[PDB]
This record gives C-alpha cells, structure tokens and sequence, in this order.
C-alpha cells in the first residue's frame, strides 16, 4: 500500500 | 525575517518582489520540516496567489506556485488555508500556461490540494481540472512530468466516501487505458493503484472499469517483474472479483488463474495473502469457477498455506475452503477431502479470532452435511486430527454462533 498522497517539492 | 519578506513580496520593484518570493520558497523547500504555519500567519498567502496572475514573469509565478505547493503539502489545516486563499482557480488557469515548468508546478500544487480529501477534490473537479490534466498525457511530455500527472490521477481516485463523480471516472478511464501500456514502472504503479481505488467503490464502478477494455491488460501485470506493480494489479483484480459471477468471469477469461502459482509461492507473505483472498472470491462463485480453480491446480497450495502460512494468509485460505462449499458439487468437495484439507483446517479452531473459528466451523458443517455416504469417515478425520476436541472445547466459547454450531455439529455428526 505504497502510493504517495502529498508531496513537498525539495530543491534537487 | 518573515514580515520583511511579506512586505517585499508586495513591491512594485520586480527585483525586490522576486527576491522576497524566492526567499519564501527557499524557507519552504530547503528541508522537509518547513515552517508552514509561520508563513501562513505572516499574511504571505494572498500575495503568492496574486503572483500566480503574473503571466509576464514565468519565473515569478513558478516561484509562487512552488511556495504554495509546499504550504499545501502540510496538514489538512495548511492545505485548506491555501484553498481558502482562492488559489485553486488561479492554478487551474496556470494549467493553460505555454510554459511547461509553470504548468507542472500548477499540476503539483493541485495534486496536493486534491489529495487532502474528497470535498476538496470535488471542488477542484467541479472547476474543471480533469480535462486539462489529462490533455498533458503525450509521448512528448518529460517522464517526470508524466509521473506528476499520474500521481494527481491517483489522488483523484483515492477517496471512496464519496467516490469521485461518475463523469470524472468516465473521463479518467480512457487515460488509464492509455497509460497501462506505458513501460515506466512509476507510471504503471500509479495507473494500477488508480484502478484499484476505482474498483473498490462498488459494482457499478467495477462495471465501468470492465467496460473500458482495460482488464486484459491489467491481468498480465500479475506477472510483472516489479513487485509493486504485482501488488497493485493483484489488489485491483481482487477488487473486481468481489463483484458478481459474470464480472468475476471476465477476469477469469483473461487467463488470470495461470498467474497464481507464482503468487501463491511468492516470497512476500502479503502477496500470498492477497492471492488467496482473490482465490477465495473465486471459490465463492458458481461450480464452473470452482472447477476452474481446481483445474488450475491451485488447491494443494491453498491447503499448504492454510497449514503453514502466516495468520492473515491462513485466514484467507480458511475463507477459500469454506467458500468452495457454496456452489461446489459433492465431487469438488470430495476432491478437497482427498487433498487432506481437514487437519490444517481444524487446527484453526484454536485461534482467538472468533471470525476465523466461525468460518471453519461453517465449512466443516457444510461439507459434513453433503458427504453422506461416508460422513462417518470424515468424522474419523476430524476425530483423529484432534479437531473433535477443538469442537468439544469450543462448546464453552463466548460467541453465540460459535458454541451454537459446536453443539450442533457434535450432536448430529458425532
């Protein structure tokens, strides 16, 4: 059950 | 100093303003415990939302959209503060920017908002997100952008109370039909997880998924090399086979059962468990679906998992065994008997899970009821297993149904 819901955009 | 950032973000000097909005973005992006509440209480939200309108400066709107994306990635509180500041209509408008980075950041922000919950995604859906979102799917899109689009798609299908509107499912299904032929693992995992959410919302949604034509391309993913793909695909087809007999038959007619030897022997217990759960929803079908399980040679392995599996797999296997005694013929049940189902099925009578004990007593009663000509012999098997002692001490159980049929079985068949 691994499927992201909310994602912070970090500097790559 | 955040009050100064907020002041400067208002400035009519573009350099001052861009610098302030970038400083806010940096404060929200440099680690993954950003000070989101500090920025919200500063008043920066309406200024960033205003910056989303600056079509003359794609860098300004990119930076503001990034800052808002990361505020919206926090608690539901913080996401709703972004929504309350009217960001959603401006993001929807940015979906039509000619500038791919700006589009992408708007998609990312909307994905965070949509993912907060179902009223929130219904608001975004009612404002028309779906069509522009799906219009991005193209061979010419960078793969990292396509993965962001598919993540937003999963987010649109994730809540079932209420599920997304019918019209939205109808729009999203053709996109999933396209993406299920993609080679990238992330795309496939997102696509199949979206399908597993859609098939979990009831039989009408399952019928829509079936009607899209996607199932013959979903079933072969049960044998994908990537276990995350397999896990999602097995969840999705498992959901489908919780439907009617005919919907189940669609999956069976995609050669589904030929994939199960590798799932039942898979190193991963969660795979074994979901596989037996699937199978249990097949043995609950008509006699022909029961026979299809028998002829795929899956029964010895189901019994082996009932014997030696983890507790969750053992529970699903007890369900598969008990279910088979619904529409199965006497000879299909006799085949189970010849496969030595009885000892590992009776050993489950001791588990503290009252539901499992119930299901096993159920199955034992049903099989004994229809095995007349040598029911006595089956009693021997229950007796010499040590299972008769299990029943005669379940006599003193707490649950009403449990000791009820324990007394019933010991009375009629012993």
């Amino acid at each position: 059950e691994e499927v992201q819901r909310k994602r912070q955009k970090l500097m790559p | 100093s955040l009050e100064a950032i907020v002041q400067n973000a208002s400035s009519d000097n573009q350099g001052i303003q861009l610098s302030a909005v970038q400083a806010a973005r940096k404060l929200l992006s440099s680690d993954r415990n950003p000070p989101i509440d500090d920025l919200i209480k500063s008043g920066i939200l309406p200024i960033l939302v205003h910056c989303l309108e600056r079509d003359d400066n794609p860098s300004l709107q990119f930076e503001a959209a990034w800052a808002l994306t990361n505020i919206a990635s926090g608690t539901s509180e913080q996401t709703q503060a972004v929504v309350q500041s009217n960001a959603v209509p401006l993001f929807l408008r940015l979906l039509h920017s000619p500038h791919q980075n700006v589009c992408e950041q708007a998609v990312w922000a909307l994905g965070n908002i949509i993912g907060d919950g179902p009223q929130c995604r219904d608001y975004v859906i009612s404002l028309g997100v779906v069509k522009p979102l799906l219009s991005f799917i193209s061979p010419s899109i960078p793969i990292t952008f396509l993965r962001n689009v598919t993540w937003v798609m999963v987010n649109l299908c994730r809540h079932k109370d209420p599920p997304p509107p019918m019209e939205t499912i109808q729009e999203i299904l053709p996109a999933l039909c396209v993406l299920i032929h993609h080679t990238d693992v992330n795309i496939l995992v997102d696509t199949v997880w979206a399908l597993s959410y859609l098939t979990d919302a009831g039989n009408e949604q399952i019928q829509m998924v079936i009607d899209s034509g996607i199932v013959p391309h979903l079933v072969p993913l049960l044998s994908h090399q990537e276990v995350k793909v397999q896990t999602a695909a097995l969840r999705a087809v498992g959901n489908i086979v919780t439907g009617t007999d005919e919907q189940t038959q669609v999956v069976l007619n995609c050669d589904a059962l030929s994939h199960f030897p590798a799932l039942l022997t898979h190193p991963k217990e969660k795979i074994n468990k979901e596989a037996v759960w699937f199978l249990s929803n097949i043995t609950a079908g008509n006699q022909q679906q029961v026979q299809a399980v028998i002829d795929a040679n899956l029964v010895p392995m189901i019994i082996h998992l009932l014997d030696k599996g983890d507790f969750g797999t053992q529970k699903e296997a007890a369900w598969a065994i008990s279910n088979l005694t619904i529409s199965g013929r006497k000879d299909q049940v006799a085949y189970l008997i010849q496969q030595n189902v009885i000892p590992p099925f009776c050993n489950l009578l001791t588990v503290k899970d009252a539901q499992v004990v119930q299901v096993v007593l159920d199955g034992l009663s049903n099989i004994l009821k229809m095995a007349e000509d040598e029911a006595e012999t089956i009693g021997n098997l229950i007796e010499e297993c040590g299972g008769l002692e299990k029943i005669e001490q379940l006599q003193n159980h707490e649950n009403e149904d449990i000791y009820k049929l324990a007394y019933e079985i010991i009375d009629q068949f012993f």
